């Protein structure tokens, strides 16, 4: 029977994944500094590597985590903030060093996960369980992007691409999950994004799509309140 | 056990014709869809009917009468229009919190009774509320709705006379809403005497099953290896939050400190803890503070099985009956069985007539 | 039962070298003279000693450690300097109220734990206070005084581990004050392990006697006449406040409503009432709200015999033992005896070896 | 000897005392209006009397009550306020009618109770009596204050009151006396400042300044004296 069985330093692909699962499974606001430091010790292995392969994987798994557990996206985002800030500057990649290296990693890992894409309109079932997760992890990502963007770990170009994707999927009878995601994103990044390398004029088109979806679309009262609130938050209150 | 006699179910708050400010309050509080009770009891209350609801705690009782009350409140009148009664001040304060929350967007003052003649909603215990009426402290002439929460508890706490008095001190046309987990002789007497053709509603607790969860096991062989398998299990699969069960308090606390040494963040609950304490522990846990909850078997009854994806029976329940209360209902259950726990897992095998396959290596996906 | 080993009694607050602002707080709160405990425990605490006090509730425990704590507080330091612990949040809130009251004239923030790293005094339960320390929520490096109130109750409510943890999380030189009604194995273990050469104080509850009160009786002959004699008794003598005893709850409530019909203002307490309720009833009564208090015999133990001048045994205690708890100690006791209650009053006659003369006509003076 | 239980209507001396005890025993802030109205029904009996003997007795018993139960002096004072305000104007006394009659009664009953006097410095037998005389004496000076605040008494009686307290305030005053004077000042101080008055408080507060800077008094009392000194001089009430 194919079953499950229990049981200065370097680590192979498996040992890295296994240790990172455990560490990302333990990550809490209480045990943050202790666990984020051990995760940093795994990312610093790349000092003894040519193409910084281990560090790349650490960034990868963190994204995978943040996309399956949106409730902690902000916390996982800070873990990235620490890795960038406290990485060993002596780390070289044969493809920029120190922080500037991790920033590029974060951006690349975004593009990668983002290009995978997803669909909004979802058809129990078979492949349905997969296409539903793809959307969940997709929206989980757009959330994680927001928390990275707030900490200045990502550039505006990635935030634009993010809103870009949401807007296209926001004029084709948007699901409530999508609308939910856009509101939360706007509450996280809205004000800051207002000024960034043609930015506020992007929110103009976005909020316009919302005004339409508020005055025509058949959406639950709960969602309609969320849309109306952020509309007032930006236009009237001005994020204050 | 009373019989239901009102067949009108409203599934969405949107179909309850509530006021925006109130509707904003309920949403902006967490409620997204009406619970069993709320689907059947809210509307009749708003419509002016007397409502006798037999309901357990944690079904949405407080939300039911609170939403209906606020809807009926006249923001113009600056006097008590609804009285809410509870056995204890703790429970009274909770009711007030919820009422105030739902009324965050509305202009409605809620006062507790354990300057209350200008409040539009009064919450208190029978003894205190009575004394205040007698002392002409709070105006009762504008009262149109009288809500008795947990009537069985109020009567068992020697509040009969007080309650009876209150009934006679309110406007004879005051609408009466009574909720109670049990309907003993005492409570039914109040029902018959003080209530008019009541909408009788009964919400039965939902039966638990195993059909919703996929259950496995792991032959740890010896007790000394249980912890080993646990930590290794966190190397194999990704977990959001998990609930671990043990038979004794001692092991619950021992496992707890061990996990903390390995930088886990764990919450622990057992019997000797005051209900107050457990409640907080579970609230903070369900909010994401901790990612592991170790509990004894005794409190597998009054425990909440939320969207926690994973449940681990570190120990095997001495009482076969307690297996359902541990993993009953979409989730995953993994049991730790030793060489001597084999015959024990066999008991659970036949008792529930279910199947517990051995933990595969393909869990990262599952 | 621990033995006392500290013979230093200070009788007046004036001799405690307290600060004016604090001394103003205690006076402006009601306290005029230190109670038994306060006479012996306040000073050693202020002097930095570890204090183990075995004391019952309602002896001045809260006032004892609260006054000594405030005195030791440095208004300059804006961080937690003293931690106060209690079994429940209700008890924790009470402690906070008293502490805040005594500190009305002082600049000392008191925070409850069930923005607390800027408070100078923290009050909370073991479970909550521990979680907050672990989460680096409140600064513990400035803590110099750790007070465990009702240790026996905290340990019996499954707070052992929590408490033990706290001890190790505070500065090793933190002064420890522990109060507890009982000293079981559990509590003494904490004592031995965590306390250094403690000032051991034990306040014994004062024995009750009849020598302080003048007791009479009135042969009402038949039960139907009891109420008659009562009302007539209020035509004969002037009364400030009185306490009436009955055997059953039913009679307590019946007598209560009867007296109210005759425009009396009465408070009633019986067993089925929550401790919360009784406490309020007795507080409001002792404040002058009502002038008559009817109580059952069961609660003649946990009852307070203040400066109430008159006590009336409407019924004759079925249990002879309960006579002392009704009129024990300067006051007056009048018993209502029927033709069949004669032999009953005889029992009390020999049991206490006291004398109960028949009610004279010269009471207006007496 | 022992004890034995039992306008259209009239009442003799005993029936009046018995009914009044019961009524004054029931007087609470809750049952006020109900009981104060029944007491008023007893005072209105004097419409069928020549020398208003019953009304005089009602005033007497109220004073006796207010002097044995200082905790309710303010409430008993309001009971007097009601009797004065709602008395039957048709009531005649062969020794002024309506309210003006009750006002004079109140004043007379004060003088009477006041002339009885008491001593401050108390020495087990007669001691229990001389201690009560002081308690009821100080209970009276308190009751006077609540009557004065409601304008049921004139300044002349308030002067006589302070007069008596001051004389007993320069002879090593007891703490009970000092307590009484403070509470009186907190009750009528401001109002008394202007009356056929302030220059009397000047001499009084002077005696206090002395007793604060020289007398051996408890810290608690010293705070009370210092507070009212600041309350008048600095805060100005
Ligand atoms: N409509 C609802 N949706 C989700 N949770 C609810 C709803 N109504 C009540 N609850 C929860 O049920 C718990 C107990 O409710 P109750 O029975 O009113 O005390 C509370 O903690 C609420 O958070
Ligand atoms: N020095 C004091 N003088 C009068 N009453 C006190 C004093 N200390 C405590 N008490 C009362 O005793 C009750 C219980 O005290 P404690 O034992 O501190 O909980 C409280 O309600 C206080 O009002």
């Amino acid at each position: 029977a194919n079953r499950w069985v229990p049981k200065t330093e370097l680590l192979d692909k498996d040992e890295v994944e296994r240790k990172m699962k455990s560490l990302l499974n333990k990550l809490t606001l209480e045990m943050f500094d202790a666990i984020s430091s051990e995760i940093l010790a795994i990312a610093n292995i790349s000092v003894w590597e040519t193409n910084g392969e281990t560090l790349k994987a650490v960034i990868e798994q963190i994204f995978l985590k943040a996309c399956d557990e949106p409730h902690w996206s902000s916390m996982y985002a800070q873990l990235c903030g620490k890795v960038v800030k406290e990485l060993n500057p002596d780390i070289t990649d044969e493809t920029k060093t120190g922080p500037k290296l991790v920033l590029h990693y974060l951006v690349a890992r975004c593009h990668a996960e983002f290009d995978k894409g997803w669909t909004d309109k979802l058809p129990m079932s078979e492949e349905y369980y997969a296409a539903a997760s793809a959307k969940r992890r997709g929206l989980g990502l757009v959330r994680f992007i927001g928390f990275l963007y707030r900490l200045n770990l990502l550039t505006g170009k990635m935030m634009f691409e993010c809103f870009r994707r949401l807007m296209k999927d926001l004029t084709d009878s948007p699901s409530e999950e999508t609308l939910e995601s856009v509101v939360e994103l706007l509450n996280t990044v809205g004000e800051q994004f207002e000024t960034d390398s043609e930015g506020s004029q992007l929110l103009d088109s976005l909020f316009g799509i919302l005004d339409n979806i508020i005055q025509t679309a058949k959406i639950s009262s709960r969602i309609k309140f969320k849309l109306i609130d952020i509309k007032e938050l930006r236009h009237d209150k001005n994020w204050n | 056990q009373i019989q239901t006699n009102y067949d009108k179910v409203v599934y969405k708050f949107d179909d309850m014709e509530l006021d925006e400010n109130l509707l904003r309050g309920v949403f902006g509080y967490g409620f997204e869809e009406p619970s069993a009770i709320q689907q059947r009891a809210i509307m009749p209350i708003i419509e002016g009917h007397d409502v006798l609801a037999q309901a357990q705690s944690g079904t949405g009782k407080t939300g039911t009468f609170s939403i209906a009350a606020l809807q009926r409140i006249d923001t113009s009148v600056k006097a008590p229009q609804a009285l809410m009664l509870a056995p204890t001040r703790e429970l009274a304060l909770q009711i007030q919190k919820v009422v105030m929350a739902l009324a965050f967007h509305m202009d409605i003052k809620v006062h507790a009774c354990i300057g209350l003649r200008d409040a539009q909603i009064v919450v208190g215990t029978p003894g205190r509320v009575f004394d205040n009426i007698q002392r002409r402290r709070f105006r009762t002439d504008k009262i149109k709705m009288f809500i008795l929460d947990e009537a069985d508890e109020m009567l068992s706490s020697g509040f009969k006379e007080q309650i009876y008095q209150i009934f006679t001190l309110l406007p004879p046309t005051t609408q009466v809403v009574l909720l109670s987990a049990t309907m003993p002789n005492d409570v039914l007497e109040v029902t018959t005497k003080f209530m008019r053709n009541p909408v009788r509603i009964l919400v039965k607790k939902d039966e638990l099953t195993l059909e919703g969860i996929k259950q496995f096991y792991v032959n740890v062989e010896e007790e000394e290896y249980k912890y080993e398998c646990l930590t290794d299990l966190y190397d194999s699969i990704s977990v959001t939050q998990a609930v671990i069960f043990c038979n004794t308090r001692r092991k619950v606390e021992e496992l707890t400190t061990k996990l903390r040494n390995d930088k886990f963040t764990v919450s622990a609950i057992y019997s000797d803890l005051p209900q107050q304490e457990r409640d907080t522990i579970m609230k903070e846990f369900r909010s994401g503070s901790s990612r592991i909850l170790i509990s004894t078997d005794l409190l597998a009854r009054g425990i909440d099985v939320q969207q926690v994806s994973l449940v681990i029976n570190y120990d095997l329940p001495a009482n076969k009956e307690n297996y359902i209360h541990r993993i009953g209902r979409k989730g995953v259950a993994i049991n730790f069985v030793t060489n001597e726990d084999v015959g024990a897992m066999r008991e659970l095998e036949k008792f529930y007539s279910t199947q517990i396959e051995e933990l595969p290596s393909d869990i990262a996906t599952l």
